[PDB]
């Protein structure tokens, strides 16, 4: 429900690799100098540069309310208000792996259907990412 | 290192560790002598040869 | 049926190896035409 | 070798074979033919009178 | 043998275009393609339908008939 | 690059003419 | 081929020239008045001649005359060649694609094929279908399979042109895709069209003769062809 | 079986409006898979083709013969004349639901020949028939009914 | 064509192999 | 020798209907509609024009195996809302779709004087 | 009107060049297909052979009889026969043509569909006349004889659609494009070294802007605005193809809508 | 009928044509293909049989082999090809197609899941679709080269629940190799498990590659020209290092290896100069294929083709071989009389520097038609010899 992680990064570099949709951001934290994130992102429906600064946020659910994916997806209904509507481009995707950079650093790695991210940081701004499924907002 | 064997550790290792959760932060509720214990009485029970003799 | 009237067949008990295509075979038989089975390079076409 | 130890034998069939994506790892495409001359022997019991009567 | 009613591919009716197709070739001294696309044929898989037909009726009809009325 | 067409029929008319 | 001296040129070339291609196409199409020039002629004036195995070992040939005659940019597209860099021959060869049997002959581009499958193709011709005879239906043959609709290639080799494919094809020109469609196509299998083979796409015909005689054992045990009845046979 | 080696059964036959179709509304005659081409190693299938398309076109049939001085460049030259692609692809279109194909498919007229290996000859079954005189087995043959 | 004596190039030898054809056949060997 | 007689892609057999409604156990206000004589041509037409009505949540049809002429079409809609009913809009809509087309044609048609 | 909307941009005896907007994906590819297969027409369905002398095989003669293209303008006054009270044909149900061919002429006499003769009772109906498409007025070359050879034969012709058989097809080829320009992004374009170059642009480019090549993809858009051109056999006219797909789909789906009906009265 | 899984038992379907139809992942147990093969039916004739047939003999039972400890039954053909191009990460599907692929799973359990894009659409990847055909409870982890717990290069392969986190799905992972996804199902969740996980793939991908469309065609092996410039540098600079060495050799100046004389040296210089040769262009035209060029993603998927088809078919043939020698002069000391005497060039013992795309020379034609015929001889001889020891 409630956004367990939110930062602003700024994208230090976009890899395209040998793909045509998915191109691999790097990006590192403005406000935590040690806080940095390697990101898959479908370009064609979100162009990112370098250098361009992204609001990105992990939830635990979109919708507004307080949490109570186990239940079939739907198509969004007109009126349906969600955490969506606030950002650009929304993910869905399972942490798969939890581990320990240092004696402070953890990262965090999640899979968007094969998009994968790596987030790290210590754990003071990280340690509500659990092993859960989780949605990745961007906004730029 | 690697060589063919009956049962694969590994697979049953990781099924206990995705079907009971583990979080790997937890302590564990293992005490060391009931590890110790545990195992060795599964290698008295790893019966191919039901007789009981001292040749079988 | 030209294929036919064109075929030739070498009887095989010797240490030779009349299986084989011989370099002599050059515009004589043709280099690729022969039965898989057990005739394979016995049964030659022009 | 040719009558005892390998035999030609009834209750068989013999056609070319082809793919089909849409039938299972364990099930075989049987011409309707093929399954019109080979034939099963049920023996009629209780839970199957109705459908032999059927068949017959 | 005898020129294909329809083309295999598409369905077209080449059949009635076979004489014509002739008539282009031995008369009006045209080469193949501009015959082929004078009739109407810009497929080609209507093109290889009369390009590609071999005429075998015309040798069957040199032998002569077993049963003539 | 060499016409990868057998034309025999126009070659044939060709020759015709220049007899 | 005779490749010779020809002080004139002052380089080896070959005995036939021009003026004989032009008398043995002026007879050829005389065939579909002036002399008639045929391969005798060709083999009578030592422009050609017949070497064997044993011949072909102390004899030196030169694949094509345009090339390997004459004293010696190019196109990436084509094939890499060597001009042998020797120039002593005796002999041209005509063609080498007269290396080929008659099988193999129908191949197109047969150079660019791995040699295995055209041995396999060398096999599966002589048991494909076409018109095997024009004489089909005065000729009482055990079995006999006739294409309804036969079709000469699209691309054809000039040897076929001896071997009269275009005038008895076995085949038929068919518009092939090369796609993984609907998984009914996996390990050689094919996926026809049924809205073509409606319309006579490799449709053929197939016929059978049945041959019967009435024998003379002896006198009384003679056959007879005759419609039996149930009452006395 | 093609002219080159490339032997198989009909796995199936499909009706035109199943069929993909180019945007000239061409559907082809056979679907072979693409899987055929590259372990046999059977280029001169894929020139054949696109000679045979291009002579289709042209009307003038191709000169295929082993060693003479013909590219793939020249005959994609020639194709790309008549206003196709040059390497033999064409933009297809799924028959079941008019959605383009998102690869393009090779196409062109190949030369196949129609081999005597019928599925009809070859069909047999036998429940139950004539068995040998000598060892009272069954017979040998299809013809025969046999085992 | 023009020059009778010019040397032939490889699309020439192919009314050679006509001739062949035109005199031999191709069962020649077993008539003969 | 085995092929099927070709009128049994649009016939309807002896003991066959056109439609065979079964409710769907896998998930709430479901349903699988066999569709017999039939094939892509209708069931691609009516699962998009399905995937159109916004109380749809699920559309799908297949043809289980080319040989036999016939597709199932699953449907689930919201709570509420029978899926029967999704399916008849669906199907007026395409009728309504198609008449206008239809009129459309004849009329630009008619505007065409060179035929 | 509101809905599909149509914009013929050629037409023809036997072809019309038609812009096809406002409209789904699966509609137009429907369309297509009930064109191409679900059209009734009238097709030579079963030929008697009295008289065959020809070099010609009697069941080739008519396999090629088949596919003779037939007047069908008044199918839908006929009847399928498997609908019909009668034994086996009649005039509700079928038209009976007839066909006598004597090579009384030295030379060869081609046999054409022109000689196909109507010995059944229309009823003033328009089907069963073989079409002619050439100036020479002559049809589809059936078969040739030599002097002294006979065809004699009757052809009985039911109406059917091409699902049953291809003979039945009056839709020859239809062409069907979409997105000319790829801007849906539904090819991958195959190439060497340029896509724009290697590959033609179609025809229809000249119908829809070209790309900006500098803005973003798309996403919302959805197939439409397709490019069609519908080419007759001449059993039927090229728009009456048309007209005739579009009733036959709007039957089918009013069929199943009327078994729902059916099914839910029950 | 060389081992037991080449005889199994089956479910009957009767189906209305004249062809025995089966799954096309049972045919490399069967060693079938579908160019004419015929394969017989046996019905038992008892309940004692029927079911002995059923419990021992069946097809799911047979999916691990005992001769190599690992499945023999394995995802193939145009369905692996499928399964690697739908698990790239380029591989998007919108929600009618991923509808269709959800209700073409069998055992689908009727839940939508999760699009990996909300948005501004909803795009489901190829992996969580076929995710979907994996049952829960699968877990697989396969570390390839430069394979880390992030996968720049998409390769390896990491299940988790039946979820493929990532990885391209191809023959190292639903081929019939040990450690795959068919051994795994079938040890943990059973035979009958693994036969549906079997139909499950085979019917999501082949609806995919259905509505995807795959083919191959003659561009596929055509390398550009700057690669075609380098590949006859290397053919050219390994004919100057033959040159060298005869030059070496006929000046008596090569020294002999310990073991074989100075010929025998000297054809195996030459031998590994032209097979090194043959490599290094067939990896420079390997480099040079795109990822959207066929033959390379049919190989990629290990579907079909290898390294040595692109070398030969794009590159070059390279040197042919009889007897395991290069071509002897079998004619009096030459391979052919268009050569001179005692010519020991690679285009003279048989090195076919064209590739099938360039075509061969008559001499090169010749020298293959020999390397094939020994193969063909070779193959013959190993299949009688080899079913003499089977017996
Ligand atoms: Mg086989
Ligand atoms: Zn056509
Ligand atoms: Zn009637």
């Amino acid at each position: 429900s409630n956004t367990l992680f939110d930062d602003i990064f700024q994208v230090s570099e976009v890899d395209p690799g040998r793909y045509n949709k998915v191109c691999r951001i790097e990006a590192a934290s403005t406000t935590q100098d040690q806080c940095k994130l390697t990101l898959d992102i479908n370009v064609e429906l979100f162009p990112v540069a370098a250098q361009d600064s992204l609001t990105v946020t992990i939830a635990s659910s979109l919708n507004l309310e307080d949490t109570p994916a186990t239940r079939s997806w739907r198509p969004p209904q007109a009126g349906d208000r969600s955490l969506a509507d606030d950002y650009d481009y929304v993910m869905y995707g399972t942490a798969y792996k939890f581990e320990e950079v240092s004696k402070d650093l953890i990262a965090v790695y999640y899979s968007f259907g094969g998009l994968l991210m790596r987030l790290e940081g210590n754990y003071r701004n990280l340690n509500n990412l659990k092993q859960e499924n989780a949605y990745l907002l961007i906004r730029r | 290192a690697n060589w063919p064997l009956p049962v694969n550790i590994r697979r049953i290792i990781q099924n206990a560790q995705q079907t009971f959760h583990i979080d790997h932060t937890k302590p564990s509720d293992l005490t060391i002598k009931d590890i110790v214990l545990g195992v060795k009485d599964l290698q008295e029970n790893l019966l191919v040869l039901r007789g009981k003799n001292e040749i079988i | 049926t030209l294929s036919h009237l064109r075929r030739t067949n070498t009887p095989i008990g010797k240490l030779a190896k009349p299986r084989q295509l011989h370099n002599t075979h050059w515009g004589l038989v043709c280099p690729a035409e022969t039965p898989e089975g057990q005739a394979c390079g016995l049964v030659k076409n022009l | 070798r040719g009558n005892l130890m390998g035999k030609r034998v009834d209750f068989s069939a013999r056609t070319v074979i082809s793919g089909d994506p849409n039938l299972e790892l364990d099930q075989v495409g049987v011409p309707k033919s093929i399954a019109k001359t080979l034939t099963y022997p049920e023996v009629v019991t209780p839970y199957n009178i109705d459908r032999l009567t059927q068949l017959v | 043998m005898i020129v294909p009613v329809r083309c295999f591919s598409c369905g077209k009716v080449v059949g009635d275009k076979w004489e014509s197709y002739l008539n282009l070739l031995q008369e009006d001294e045209l080469d193949e393609g501009t015959a082929l696309s004078r009739l109407g044929l810009k497929r080609y898989c209507c093109r290889r339908m009369i390009l590609t037909h071999v005429d075998l009726i015309e040798k069957f009809l040199r032998y002569n008939p077993l049963e003539k009325r | 690059n060499a016409s990868p067409f057998i034309k025999r029929d126009r070659m044939r008319r060709n020759f015709l003419r220049m007899r | 081929f005779i490749v010779e001296d020809d002080e004139s040129l002052g380089h080896k070339e070959l005995k036939v020239r021009k003026g004989h291609i032009a008398k043995l196409m002026a007879t050829e199409y005389q065939d579909i008045d002036v002399e008639e020039y045929t391969w005798s002629s060709l083999l009578n004036e030592g422009l050609v001649e017949y070497i064997d195995a044993e011949e072909e070992e102390s004899i030196l040939i030169a694949m094509q005359p345009e090339d390997l005659e004459p004293a010696e940019d190019v196109d990436p597209a084509k094939r890499i060649r060597v001009s042998h860099h020797a120039t002593t021959f005796t002999h041209c060869e005509i063609h080498p694609s007269m290396i080929l049997g008659v099988a193999a002959s129908i191949i197109p581009f047969p150079d660019h094929n791995q040699s295995p499958r055209n041995t396999y193709q060398s096999a599966m011709g002589k048991q494909a279908m076409g018109v095997f005879l024009t004489n089909y239906n005065v000729r009482m043959d055990t079995m006999a399979n006739i294409l309804y609709y036969p079709q000469k290639p699209l691309g054809t080799t000039r040897a076929m042109e001896y071997l009269k494919f275009r005038e008895l094809p076995a085949g038929q020109n068919a518009i092939v895709a090369i796609a993984c469609y609907s998984g009914y196509n996996q390990e050689d299998s094919m996926i026809m069209n049924q809205s073509s083979i409606d319309r006579g796409l490799f449709r053929s015909l197939f016929f059978r003769s049945y041959m019967d005689q009435e024998k003379k054992y002896g006198m009384s045990i003679t056959e007879t062809f005759e419609k039996p009845q149930r009452t006395n046979t | 079986a093609s002219r080159h080696g490339q032997k198989g059964t009909i796995g199936i036959t499909y009706r035109r409006e199943d069929m993909p179709f180019t945007a000239e509304g061409i559907v082809p005659d056979l679907i072979i898979n693409p899987h055929a081409i590259p372990s046999r190693m059977t280029v001169a299938h894929l020139i054949e083709c696109l000679l045979s398309k291009v002579a289709a076109l042209s009307g003038n049939e191709g000169d295929a013969s082993p060693f003479t001085d013909i590219t793939v460049e020249g005959i994609s030259k020639l194709l790309r004349e008549h206003g196709y692609q040059s390497r033999g692809f064409e933009v297809m279109y799924n028959g079941h639901t008019g959605k383009k194909l998102m690869a393009q498919i090779f196409f062109g007229p190949t030369y196949y020949q129609r081999l005597r290996h019928m599925v009809d000859d070859k069909i047999h079954a036998r429940a139950r028939g004539p068995m040998q005189v000598l060892t009272r087995q069954p017979v040998e043959g299809r013809s025969r009914d046999g085992g | 064509f023009e020059d009778e004596s010019a040397p032939i190039t490889a699309e020439d030898s192919w009314a050679v192999i006509s001739a062949f054809f035109r005199e031999k056949g191709l069962v020649s060997q077993q008539l003969d | 020798m085995n092929a099927p007689d070709r009128f049994e892609l649009f016939l309807l057999g002896e003991g066959e209907s056109k439609l065979k409604i079964d409710p769907d156990t896998k998930a709430p206000n479901a349903v699988v509609i066999t569709f017999e004589k039939e094939d892509h041509t209708l069931g691609n037409l009516i699962r998009a024009e399905l995937l159109n009505d916004r109380k749809v949540l699920f559309a799908a049809y297949k043809v289980e195996h080319p040989f036999f002429a016939r597709f199932k079409l699953r449907i689930q809609t919201t709570e509420g809302y029978d899926p029967k009913d999704a399916l008849k809009n669906a199907c007026n809509s395409i009728i309504n779709k198609l008449g206008a087309l239809k009129t459309n044609f004849e009329t630009e048609w008619n505007l065409q004087t060179l035929a | 009107s509101e809905g599909p909307q149509v914009k013929i941009r050629e037409a023809s005896k036997d072809n019309v060049d038609f812009i096809l907007s406002n409209v789904d994906l699966a509609m137009a590819n429907s369309l297509r297909r009930v064109m191409i297969a679900e059209i009734p027409t009238l097709a030579i369905d079963s030929v008697e052979v009295e008289t065959n002398t020809t070099v010609l095989a009697d069941e080739f003669i008519a396999h090629r009889l088949g596919l003779i293209p037939l007047q069908s303008m008044d199918i839908e006054q006929l009847e399928y026969s498997r609908d019909c009270f009668c034994e086996d044909h009649c005039d509700k149900c079928s038209v009976v043509l007839t066909l006598q061919a004597f090579g009384e002429s030295e030379s060869t006499t081609n046999v054409y569909s022109k000689d196909l003769v109507i010995v059944s009772n229309l009823m003033g109906r328009n089907i069963g006349h073989p079409i002619i498409q050439d100036k020479e007025g002559n049809g589809v070359l059936i078969c040739k004889l030599r002097k002294g050879q006979e065809l004699k034969l009757t052809c009985v012709a039911k109406k059917g659609i091409a699902k049953e058989h291809a003979k039945w097809g009056p839709a020859a080829a239809i062409e069907f494009e979409y997105d000319p320009w790829n801007k849906l992004k539904h090819t991958d374009y195959w190439y060497e070294q340029d896509s724009a170059k290697e590959w033609p642009q179609s025809k229809n480019c000249e119908y829809e802007d070209p790309p900006n090549e500098g803005d973003p993809f798309d996403y919302k858009a959805q197939a439409d605005t397709f490019y069609m051109n519908v080419e007759s056999v001449g059993s039927i006219p090229v728009d009456q193809v048309v007209v005739r797909g579009i009733d036959t789909l709007q039957k089918k789906v009013a069929s199943i809508l009327l078994a729902l009906t059916q099914m839910d009265q029950d | 009928s060389l081992h037991k899984m080449s005889m199994m038992a089956h479910r009957v379907k009767v189906i209305p044509y004249s062809t025995f139809r089966l799954n096309l992942s049972v045919t490399s147990p069967y060693n079938a293909d579908f160019d004419g093969d015929e394969m017989n039916l046996h019905v038992p004739q008892s309940e004692e049989t029927r079911a002995e047939l059923s419990q021992l003999c069946a097809v799911p039972l047979q999916i691990v082999s005992p001769q190599s400890n690992k499945p023999c039954m394995g995802i193939v053909q145009d369905t692996l090809c499928g399964i690697r191009k739908l698990t790239l990460r380029d591989t998007f599907i919108e929600l009618d197609q991923v509808l269709n692929m959800l209700y073409w799973v069998p055992d689908w359990d009727g839940v939508i899941p999760t699009p990996a894009i909300i948005k501004p659409k909803p795009l489901w990847s190829g992996k969580q679709i076929l995710s979907v055909a994996i049952p829960n409870g699968i877990h697989l982890q396969r570390f390839d080269e430069g394979t880390t717990l992030l996968s720049p290069k998409d390769n390896g392969m990491l299940i988790i629940d039946g979820q493929i986190i990532f990885g391209v799905v191809e023959k190292k992972t639903v081929g019939s190799s040990n450690g795959g996804l068919i051994h795994v199902v079938t040890r943990e969740k059973g035979p009958q498990v693994c036969a549906k996980l079997f139909g499950n793939i085979q019917k999501v991908v082949n609806f995919w590659l259905l509505h995807n469309g795959f083919s191959t065609g003659i561009g596929d092996t055509i390398a550009d020209g700057p690669t075609m410039r380098e590949i006859t540098e290397t053919i050219a600079e390994a004919k100057k290092k033959v040159l060298d060495v005869t030059k070496e050799a006929q000046a008596n100046l090569l020294t002999a290896k310990h073991g074989m004389t100075l010929r025998e040296s000297f054809e195996d210089n030459v031998v590994r100069f032209l097979n090194e040769a043959r490599d290094k262009a067939g990896r420079l035209a390997e480099v040079n294929l795109k990822d959207l060029n066929n033959v390379k993603q049919m190989v990629m998927a290990g579907s079909k083709g290898s390294f040595i088809n692109i070398a030969q078919m794009s590159a070059c043939v390279g040197q042919q071989s009889v007897e395991g020698k290069r071509i002897a002069f079998g004619f009096v000391d030459r391979t052919l009389p268009h050569f001179s005497k005692d010519d020991y060039s690679p285009e003279s013992k048989g090195f076919v520097e064209n590739s099938y795309l360039r075509g061969l020379t008559p001499q090169e034609f010749f020298f293959h038609a020999m390397g094939g015929r020994e193969g063909l001889i070779d193959t013959a001889v190993k299949t009688a010899e080899t079913g003499y020891i089977q017996r």
